[PDB]
DNA sequence: AGGGTGTTCCACGTGAAACAGGGA
DNA sequence: TCCCTGTTTCACGTGGAACACCCT
């Protein structure tokens, strides 16, 4: 078999990409599945969330895209036995110059991550990519390297205009760069059910997107990550929520999302 | 046997 | 006459940048000051906060930096008489190519926004610039166009590492491109004072940074923007908070902020 | 929404 | 109307 | 035919007896049925609700009970042609002395309303009796003279001990002075459904009493009279709510009550 | 030592007499005064408000007025050390008979509660009497027993005539039975200040009675008990509002009422 | 509910 | 002045999150 | 020191009632 590569992408800032990418990778790993989490963002919050401070690690994902290293070396064992991390650092932001000069040659610049992942695809069950907040090069590499994509949606006004923008960026690559690219699902995040902004933003989303919302096998209802301050607390301890409070609602909801993704 | 401490 | 150019910047996503930049610019126009809001982010949430959705933007901030348009040609008048807006677009993402092909020889590209403002700096009391979530060429341009910077701080764990990174980007520009750049302040945003994490993040911040946080120039208490869903609802109506709901917690906090700007 | 030329919104 | 002698009335 | 005599009774003060007795009598009279309302209370709030002043009335129901008048003379034509009133005043507080004297010859004294009603029962379709806040001689007469009995229930703590206590007074006479006597129905009054007190009081009442609650023919929804300050302001104008605001929720609810009583 | 005997009286049902008589007796008990609550109604809600179910009480208030038991032998200790209770029960409705066999010769049965009281009248700072919804023998007794009278006024239309009838009953007794009887004050209860009818009832009453309404001894504001479902939930736990919720508006109003009483 | 020997509430 | 609006203002229930001390 | 509790505090939605302009 070979890895399903799941990109976690939304270009809106702070909708929960890193928390989703960190906790899904951890929830998938405790099912005895081999998981590679790639911190694909220059802010490097996924790396911090697993408790690797930036100056501990020599060489990062930027140095793999450059070709100084091959991805196999830069990989770290985490607290979890089944969770591996390609860490990031702010030096990864310097890939952006390297992008517009690598599309200047072979039109190969979108695929730099995808070609880098080729050595490691038979080595993992799932590869989870944490993308930064933009539709620029790093998110495009993340999307061109992926079989499927999770969309976190903070259910607030900017998500209406914003989600729509990402789909037609996705639709663009489905007819060009990565034709096999799938929407794995829509993942309501930071969810407070009672709010009239939250109901009305979800209503409008359910008009166009309802089939693609993450749903549960055993219930049949929607999978929604609740607003839980424990999830926000967890990266301060260098941990996924699973290793912080396993009983908490947000940990429960990430383990539900694990179970959907394993099922197919 | 986890050896010398980084991390925490 | 001279405009004070203020940047609202943080590379962390979804921390209150746009909500500050729109509601500060409104709160200053309330006091009868002439205000230009520049939406400097490709996602263009500041423009959509004012009710200009874009099919209707003829030419925008991307066309000024080419020399394709002059800045007076793209300035739009809003509902607030003393507020004007320079709108933003998806086309602003292609400025990132324009920057990096000017660093090979000319190396002057960090000043592209500053020189676009030279035409309008005599005509405004305040020019408020809203920047995207990254430390790349959009933020850097605006941080080097700015006289001062306001840092919106969401009180969760990634603010700790992320702030010190942004200040190091500020110190680097203070020693090269923009020596006259000051920190106008740190504005806590989405504030929920009861949470231990909120207390915990502020304590580590006040340890190093306390002299830089916004204070009421009357009472001496900190100026923090509370978590209020009315500020989240307000851009759905194309309004700043003071037109939407002027008695709400967030509008008062944004008013108090403009008064702490208008003196020192 | 009741008088002027163009801009709406509304 | 109503019987004269106004009373309460309707 | 013959009159159905309905006692509207509760021992608890201020649960809405006079309001249901005034408004059911009017909601039955609008259907073009002949209705006599009897003010059986020394407070004479029913008389006050239909626009009669305590100095306008020459002789009252007390004068019928001692025998100085027969009931046919004491009867006043109200604002509606189908509603007649036997008025009261504070003179009826002198019946109680005349009760323990009139229980002291015979079995007589509990039945003095039954014996006064005999001359006028062929003359009305419905005769509605408004009872005072006590289980003493006036409520006893009212309950002994009647076929069916309405218990208004304010859904608040004292109704629990209270309605169980009145039911036992009912069942004593069902074994004794009036075996024909039945419970017409339970009427929730002053009803605000959101209250946890209201929810809990109606819950405890339901497991004992649900069959005896007034219900719609067209739906099967309970008939509950809402809190409507329009019902409170209506007797100040000398009017039933029907002649006052017929659109209002309390009027609609009393007309529902009329409607379901008419089917029996 | 001289106890000050206070009647809580209105013949209108459901206006707050028991709630007042219980919560004033409690609000005076926490000022370290010795307080005897005499629940003088057959319904006996004040007893039930203090969490005594009516199977517990061997001998009640009714057995004192007979001469069956002496007054000191029926007095219960409550959940507060400074409040004592003389309970009631359904057997108190048989007083009404006893009063009319006391006037077959003696005529003095209006003083039967006053004479029962003189044994405990040196042992108390305050004796609060709670009277039933009627102007009959129970209210008349407790009116001729008391030194003063607090009148609860639910501000709705029937408070207009009923107050005037109650003041006329009171002033009839200043002539004959109790010359020392004076109006301690009027307490608006169930108060909802925004209602036009509430405004309307108060305006007509203030026109005649304004100097008789309870005032705050500092601010000079009217003392009114707000509509609060906390005061209604409170007897379900067998507590006064003080032990139940001491911070709610109904409790503050009753404490404020106790301070005005405690002046003079 | 703890006490309960005095009928009892609290 | 009628029959609609939608806007403001209030009490009340709901649930997350902190924490209090009782768990032994 | 984990633990289960019940409580306290606070944002936010709900709906009745007043009210202010709007209708003619
Ligand atoms: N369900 C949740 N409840 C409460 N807080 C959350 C939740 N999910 C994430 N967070 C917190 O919200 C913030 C934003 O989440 P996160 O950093 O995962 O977003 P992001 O999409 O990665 O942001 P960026 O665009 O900056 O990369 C973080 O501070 C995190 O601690
Ligand atoms: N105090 C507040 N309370 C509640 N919601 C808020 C508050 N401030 C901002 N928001 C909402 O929070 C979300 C994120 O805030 P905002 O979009 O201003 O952050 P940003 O930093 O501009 O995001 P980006 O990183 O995408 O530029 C928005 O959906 C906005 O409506
Ligand atoms: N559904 C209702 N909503 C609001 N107010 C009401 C309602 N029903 C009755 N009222 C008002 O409540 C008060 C008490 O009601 P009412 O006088 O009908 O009770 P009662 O049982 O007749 O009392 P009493 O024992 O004094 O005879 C009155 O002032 C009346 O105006
Ligand atoms: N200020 C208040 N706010 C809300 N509810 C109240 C208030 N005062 C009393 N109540 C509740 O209103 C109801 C009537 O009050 P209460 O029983 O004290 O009046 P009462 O005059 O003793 O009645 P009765 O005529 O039966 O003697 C009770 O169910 C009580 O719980
Ligand atoms: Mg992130
Ligand atoms: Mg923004
Ligand atoms: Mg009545
Ligand atoms: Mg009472």
């Amino acid at each position: 078999m070979m890895s399903e590569i799941i990109a976690v992408a939304n270009q809106k800032g702070g909708v929960g990409k890193t928390t989703t990418a960190v906790n899904l990778a951890a929830s998938l790993a405790v099912h005895e599945k081999k998981i590679l989490l790639i911190d694909f963002a220059p802010q490097a919050n996924a790396t911090s969330s697993l408790g690797f401070r930036r100056d501990k690690i020599d060489y990062d994902i930027y140095h793999v895209l450059i070709g100084r290293k091959q991805i196999s070396q830069v990989i770290l064992k985490t607290q979890m036995p089944f969770l591996d991390l390609v860490p990031s650092n702010l030096g990864l932001a310097g890939f952006e110059k390297t992008f517009y000069d690598s599309q200047d040659e072979n039109k190969r610049g979108e695929l730099m991550l995808k070609n880098a992942l080729e050595s490691v695809v038979g080595l993992y069950d799932y590869i989870i990519i944490d993308s930064p907040p933009a539709l620029g090069p790093l998110t495009i590499n993340s999307l061109s390297a992926a079989h499927s994509v999770i969309i976190p949606i903070q259910c607030e006004f900017f998500a209406l205009e914003g989600t729509k923008l990402l789909l037609n960026t996705i639709r663009m690559l489905q007819k060009s760069t990565n034709p096999k690219l799938k929407i794995r699902g829509f993942l309501p995040t930071m969810h407070v059910p009672q709010l009239n902004l939250t109901k009305g933003v979800l209503a409008e989303l359910f008009k166009y997107f309802d089939s693609e919302f993450f749903r549960d096998s055993a219930t049949g209802e929607y999978i929604m990550i609740p607003k839980s301050v424990k999830l926000a607390e967890s990266p301060s301890f260098g941990k996924p929520i699973l290793l912080y409070d396993i009983k908490s609602n947000g940990s429960i909801a990430y383990q539900k999302l694990a179970q959907s993704i394993l099922q197919g | 046997k986890n050896k010398v401490l980084g991390r925490g």
